[PDB]
């Protein structure tokens, strides 16, 4: 389990700082990388820091990126300086497989000789026979992936939500709900009865109002309490929902 | 700067589809392409590494290949859970510099259709005490994921102060959506009827709240 921690809202032209740790494991013996995805765009490589402490970065973003470790290498940090609205993205922490091998290579239409450790055999401009070259082969892929942390770069400030109970007016199934209204930024988490409700719960994706605060709703098809958590504002509301007496 | 993938790929259940990944000699041409599967609500999952090697737990219906500067991810038999965004990737000039593909949204057709379930919630007493009134129309369990929502009040269509989300896939593989009618408290009490009309595949499911009984 990889966990990214840090703020979900950062003002423009400031520095975004994120930390990655592992639960169940240790990042000290593994290479750790950072990947982000802006809404409706492709995944983008940021950089990594291998077991040897050496950091590598996306060349187009190197001048704004800083990926560091601590003494134990148990936690890995990412810094993005001078952020703009284009830096709004979900940021993922990953473990990365990185190995550089040196193998003999040959030009087009040539193959390496048997059990060489070396000349190449084929047909081409080099002749029938030519000496092989030692070339670095780059092995790279992201192994484990964190859940990702959504970061919004915006001038708007934090806004705690207002939680309203939802109940039908005056049946086969009684449907209740909770309206998480006018909050900033994303996300919010919603559970019911402290997670004791396993099925029948539907939490809907948030809408962004002409205003500019988000709003979402969660509903249960059956006392019932929705546990609304907005970690950005350190808000936790457990709203009791009771159907109308009538 | 980015490997080229088709914007979207469609296929029906049990059919074979392929997703290509077009790069250059500097990345794909070196023969160590990886593939990743992004399902909403879940962490990204690595499917393939080293062009053809499958990650742990990945079904054998996923396979990878490469011809020159284009690599391919192949799903031999489509399943509904395979609906996701797929990304290829490769290192470039170093084991720390990597480039991802542009992404391919995969859709699996042929799933059973289903009408939307509609629930319309009136404003709560607490919100009404703040001189505001939000009507909440929750739409779920429909396939395909296309729905048209219309708000009405005493027989007249309401076009202002309406916010509707796009359809999003649920855990049971059908789609969900929600619509909001943000009114003032006095507006909510002025009309005698409010309706959320949800049209899906030519069929309309309507729910109505009457302020006189809420």
């Amino acid at each position: 389990q990889l966990r990214e921690s840090g703020p979900s809202l950062v003002k423009p032209s400031q520095t975004l700082s994120l930390t990655c740790t592992a639960s169940g494991f240790s990042l000290s013996d593994k290479a750790v990388g950072w990947v982000r995805q802006a809404p409706g765009k492709a995944l983008e490589w940021l950089g990594s820091i291998d077991t040897g402490g050496n950091a590598g970065y996306n060349p187009g973003l190197k001048s704004r990126l800083s990926i560091t470790q601590d003494n134990s290498k148990s936690q890995v940090s990412l810094s993005v300086s001078t952020v703009t609205t284009e830096d709004s993205a979900t940021y993922y922490c990953t473990t990365v497989h990185q190995k550089t091998r040196k193998t003999f290579s040959c030009p087009e239409g040539y193959s390496v000789g048997y059990s060489c450790g070396c000349n190449c055999h084929g047909r081409g401009v080099y002749g029938p026979i030519t000496s092989a070259s030692l070339t670095d082969n780059y092995e790279w892929y992201c192994d484990a992936w964190g859940q990702g942390l959504l970061v919004t770069v915006s001038s708007a400030s934090t806004t705690a939500p207002k939680v309203y109970p939802l109940s039908s007016c005056c049946s086969s199934t009684v449907t209740l709900g909770c309206l998480v209204s006018s909050y900033m930024p994303e996300p919010v988490t919603v559970t019911w009865n402290s997670g004791a409700l396993k099925s029948g719960v539907h939490t809907f994706p948030a809408v962004l109002q002409s205003s500019g605060l988000y709003s979402l709703s969660s509903m249960v098809t059956v006392t019932f309490t929705c546990n609304v958590a907005h970690p950005a504002s350190s808000t936790k509301v457990d709203k009791a929902v009771e159907p109308k007496s009538c | 700067a980015v490997l080229n993938q088709p914007s979207s790929v469609s296929g029906s259940l049990g059919q074979r589809v392929s997703i290509t990944c077009s790069g250059s000699s500097s990345n794909v041409g070196n023969g160590y392409v990886s593939w990743y599967q992004l399902i909403p609500g879940s962490a990204p999952r690595t499917l393939i590494y080293g062009d053809t090697s499958r990650a742990s737990g990945v079904p054998d219906r996923f396979s990878g290949s490469r011809s020159g500067n284009t690599a391919t991810l192949t799903i031999s038999s489509l399943q509904a859970e395979d609906e996701a965004d797929y990304f290829c990737a490769s290192a470039e000039d170093s084991s720390s510099n990597a480039v991802f593909g542009s992404g391919t949204t995969l859709t699996v057709l042929g799933q059973p259709k289903s009408p939307p379930s509609v629930t319309l919630f009136p404003p709560s007493t607490e919100e009404l005490n703040g001189n505001k009134a939000t009507l909440v129309c929750l739409i779920s369990d429909f396939y395909p994921g296309s729905v048209t929502v219309v708000w009405k009040a005493d027989g007249s269509t309401i076009t202002r102060n309406v916010e509707t989300t796009r359809a999003s896939k649920q855990s049971n593989s059908k789609y969900a959506a929600s619509s909001y009618l943000s009114l003032t408290s006095s507006d909510w009490k002025s009309k005698g009827s409010y309706s959320c009309e949800v049209t899906h595949e030519g069929s309309t499911v309507t729910k109505t709240v009457k302020p006189s009984e809420c």
